[PDB]
RNA sequence: UAGUCCGGAUUGGAGUCUGCAACUCGACUCCAUGAAGUCGGAAUCGCUAGUAAUCGUGGAUCAGAAUGCCACGGUGAAUAC
RNA sequence: CGACUUACCAACCCGAUGCAAACUGCGAAUACCGGAGAAUGUUAUCACGGGAGACACACGGCGGGUGCUAACGUCCGUC
RNA sequence: UCCUCCUAAAGAGUAACGGAGGAGCACGAAGGUUGGCUAAUCCUGGUCGGACAUCAGGAGGUUAGUGCAAUGGCAUAAGCCAGCUUGACUGCGAGCGUGACGGCGCGAGCAGGUGCGAAAGCAGGUCAUAGUGAUCCGGUGGUUCUGAAUGGAAGGGCCAUC
RNA sequence: UGCCUGGCGGCCGUAGCGCGGUGGUCCCACCUGACCCCAUGCCGAACUCAGAAGUGAAACGCCGUAGCGCCGAUGGUAGUGUGGGGUCUCCCCAUGCGAGAGUAGGGAACUGCCAGGCAA
RNA sequence: CGGUGAUUGGCGCAGCCUGGUAGCGCACUUCGUUCGGGACGAAGGGGUCGGAGGUUCGAAUCCUCUAUCACCGACCA
């Protein structure tokens, strides 16, 4: 199975990070509309969200699901977590290798200011 | 009583060593480990030695 | 690939009619073509599975993979992890032209060849030869070869029975006595 | 005749020390275990021995969690 | 795929006896001559002269000669 | 003789016999032949109540056996002292609670089956009684 | 210089002769097939002159059926202290 | 080189039936730890210091190992 | 002498010449970090190849594996594979557990110096429980700590260790 | 505000299997090409890149179906703390607790935060 | 009553210790020599390690239980 590997390939990286009580950055890679949102300790509630498949991000991107998608994802994430107040956050890979469009978004989020 | 012990004596200016056991018989290679040296305070790589 | 721009307008084609489907994504596709070859004598001469390695090399497109024993049997001598064959998984563009060469250029190579076994299936739609020389294949010069022993060859599709994965080889003419 | 065995152990001393709603000072031990019978749960850490070691000075509860019900034990803090 | 590890994957141009020229990607080297192909084999042909092969009635009336 | 093919280990604890029994419902046969009393039942003892019960409902028929022993029991030899070991297995007992159906019996009447199944209960050292298959 | 263009057994098909008739149970021919066999252990045989060794022919027996038997010639040694 | 009849033994699941100290998809009563509260008990609770004795136990109930579910037998836990 | 199960009576502990088994090792990778993966046993097909080698597919689910006899535990895997490395480092150590004691065992956190990972983070050994013996005496190296009038040295002391 | 869908949780089989049906303008999956970023102890199958022609086939979500799995009464039974008794290797009485298995039955999950589509 | 050590071709012995092979002296089968036996040379055949049941990929080998085959014991009242 393609889904459910990637599920138990995470949990390593989830229920160690949830134990240390870290608002954390969980990525979704998708070959279209990748997403990205803060997730509060709890578990339970998010705080900040955005990924290319709001009107407000697209319309500036010629595809959604490429390098420099993943870059304007993770710049609109940092310049929303500054005004919540959250400046140290934890990054998850949720999964997936950190080679392309995880660490663009990743990398955007380093240059603009979220503190990881 | 096969695997016997070997001493692991710091290469430094220093006369510290750490001690361990190795195999001669299997494996008669020298180990060249890299431990802490606590007198130069350092990480200077050992040698084997008796 | 000669018959992989075959396949997408002559063979999906006629496969809509046969089985009655309703979906172009419902026809059966092949997915991989595997070449085994069982050295199995390799416990006395390692340069002999080097020699196997070698036809492979030449038959397929690619180098092969050498295979370790999976359990350790005292019949035939053989310990965990011990290599007892190689195999070579060709898949994507390289297999349309394996496939191309295979039952055009090298089935009629055989000797006392009278036609492949139709119920060589495993109840899925899997096919899989066996064939019992090197010299059918005309990569391989016959003088640097020492031994009557081939390989065989499996051709796994995602068909879902045997008549549904029959019809699929039924279009390259795949002899069927 | 003659016996063969009679031959055993030191009994380990395992076991929890402290139970439910029961104060425990940072860093003491609650459960003494072979294996992870019981699993580290919030503020409590596990061992080399499987022993859950409280974390902060607080009560105790045992819970069950996941999908496989591993009684866990955790650490209300007080 | 990798380098520096694979064989070489020239392009060749194969040809039998029934003059059925066809070009293929292979491992063989400057050219290949062949003997048959796909078409042109006794596979058709060949079960022909297999099933009228038994008989023994119609080998008795040729020493008959009437 | 019923006796059990390699078992986990050779040598058991004695243990109570407490607690009452599960077999009660007669359900292979027809007739069965219920326990009354609590005692146990040695490998010898369920053979030999056999051959006087199976001779007198004439080999036609069917006979279950409910029982089966698989519990060592030790013995010491003669002019042999206390400790130094465990005694040897020499036969192998069944533990029998009040209520349960030692022996059943299907394919005769109920005339046959009555004076059969008092030949075969004069051979075992417990009390028991005739019962009948109910419905439900 | 190879079990190889050596060797020919075995076997399949098609035939010829003889004889009343060729399956048990004949001889020969055509095609195909290709085995053991690469000089043979202990031990043992024949021969000293046209001799041994090698090659072919003929006769009896006989409708047909010999490598056997009986005869005829061609080439032709070595050694006997 | 191929196989025809098949009084018989019989692996895995299926339905039913029992057993196990070294089996538990279940699961008590007691017992033990911690917290809150009334009453009672010559602080009956803990620590330190001075002095010991004792370290051969026996029986009865309960849960047992063993012995023969024998012993005013032996070995355990509690009263 | 030590380790595992039961007896052992649902905290711990608990005896017998009671019932079953093992240990006096090993490993510089079989340790640390990062990344990825899920078997056993059957069924079918396929060259030698057969009950069992290797290849393809299906069921099945951890009945497999965990260096080693047993118990507990393991899918976030502690099981398997690959890359890099030596944290198998030094000085400590709040706080408990278990012992009559000698002792043993877990351990958050501080300083220095590293390893892996982008980072959060993990690592002061191995899935845990056996793989071991107190003292005296003597040996090896370092540290002027002492050193019998003074200056050395011998011999003692401390640390690491046989 | 409703119907959907995607990500993150509680709870962990009343929640999981099987059968049948259904979903593509959103989303998701399959797929497309891979010279390049990366990588196969061979294969781009996995991982990774650049795109969107086709399909909902496989996967996934939703609905129905009890054919299994699972939950679970009330009563009864076993067991047992305390005090007595007996034809005392076992059982009963007074009182307190009260199973397991089984039966009727329930049962095709509920819900929190955010983003997108659609109808309002 | 236990305790110690073996049971491998038709005979009895090495092989076990230290797991991956079943071997030796005889005997038997055939040929050779002799008129013929016996003797002697040459070729060849025959067990798969008492049985069961562990350990490992694998057992004659390693462990446990058995059967009868030998030796050692069996006290002092």
């Amino acid at each position: 199975d393609k889904k459910s590997a990637r599920i138990r390939r995470a949990t390593r990286a989830r229920r160690k990070l949830q134990e240390l009580g870290a608002t954390r950055l969980v990525v979704h890679r998708t070959p279209r509309h990748i997403y990205a949102q803060v997730i509060a300790p709890n578990g339970s509630e998010v705080l900040v969200a955005a990924s290319t498949v709001e009107k407000a991000i697209a319309e500036q991107l010629k595809y959604t699901g490429n390098k420099d998608a993943a870059a304007a994802v993770g710049k609109a994430v940092a310049e929303r977590a500054l005004e919540k107040g959250i400046k140290d956050v934890s990054f998850d890979r949720s999964g997936f290798q950190y080679h392309g469009r995880v660490q663009a978004l990743a990398d955007a989020a380093r240059e603009a200011g979220l503190q990881f | 009583g096969i695997r016997e012990k070997i001493k692991l004596v710091s290469s430094a200016g220093t006369g510290h060593f750490y001690t361990t056991t190795k195999n001669k018989r299997t494996k008669p290679e020298k180990l060249e480990l890299k431990k802490f040296d606590p007198v130069v305070r350092q990480h200077v790589i050992y040698k084997e030695a008796k | 690939a000669k018959l992989h721009d075959y396949y997408k307008d002559e063979v999906v084609k006629k496969l809509m009619t046969e089985f009655n489907y309703n979906s172009v994504m419902q026809v059966p596709r092949v997915e991989k073509i595997t070449l085994n070859m069982g050295v199995g004598e390799a416990i006395a001469d390692k340069k002999l599975l080097d020699n196997a390695a070698a036809d492979l090399a030449a038959i397929s497109g690619q180098k092969p993979l050498i295979t370790k024993a999976r359990k350790s049997v005292a019949g035939f001598k053989i310990r965990q992890g011990y290599p007892i064959g190689c195999k070579v998984t060709l898949r994507g563009e390289r297999m349309w032209e394996f496939f191309e060469r295979l039952i055009t250029i090298a089935v009629p190579r055989i000797r006392d060849f009278r036609g492949l076994s139709a119920k060589s299936f495993d109840g899925r739609g899997n096919y899989s030869m066996g064939v019992r020389e090197q010299i059918i294949f005309p990569e391989i010069d016959y003088d640097k070869v020492d031994r009557v022993r081939g390989l065989d060859i499996t051709i796994t599709t995602t068909a879902k029975s045997d008549e549904e994965g029959r019809a699929l080889l039924a279009a390259f003419d795949f002899p069927f006595r | 005749g003659s016996t063969r065995n009679g031959r055993d152990s030191e009994a380990k001393r395992l076991g929890v020390k402290r139970f439910g709603g029961e104060s425990v000072l940072a860093g003491s031990i609650i459960v003494r275990q072979r294996g992870t019978k019981f699993h580290a749960g919030a503020n409590v850490g596990c061992g080399r021995d499987h022993t859950l070691f409280a974390k902060a000075d607080g009560k105790v509860k045992f819970e069950v969690k996941g999908p496989k019900n591993r009684k866990f034990i955790s650490i209300e803090a007080e | 795929m990798k380098k520096d590890i694979h064989p070489k994957y020239e392009e060749i141009t194969a040809s039998c006896s029934c003059g059925n020229v066809m070009k293929i990607r292979s491992t063989v080297g400057h050219d290949l001559n062949l003997d048959v192909c796909s078409k042109c084999h006794p596979f058709f042909t060949g079960k022909q002269r297999d099933v009228a092969t038994g008989g023994r009635v119609d080998r008795f009336n040729k020493r008959f000669n009437i | 003789m019923l006796q059990p093919k390699r078992t986990k280990f050779r040598k058991m604890h004695k243990g109570r016999n407490r607690g009452l029994a599960q077999g009660t419902d007669v359900s292979f046969g027809s007739f069965g032949l219920k326990a009354v009393g609590r005692g146990r039942l040695t490998a010898r003892q369920i053979e030999a109540a056999r051959r006087a019960m199976t001779r007198a409902v004439k080999r036609q028929g069917k006979i279950w056996i409910r029982v089966f022993p698989d519990k060592p029991i030790t013995e010491k030899p003669l002019a042999v002292r206390m400790g130094k070991g465990k005694g040897n297995v020499e036969y192998w007992v069944a533990l029998i609670q009040p209520g349960k159906v030692l022996y059943e019996m299907d394919g005769v009447p109920e005339e046959l089956a009555r004076e059969a199944f008092k030949l075969a209960a004069a051979k075992l050292p417990i009390k028991t009684t005739f019962v009948t298959k109910t419905v439900m």
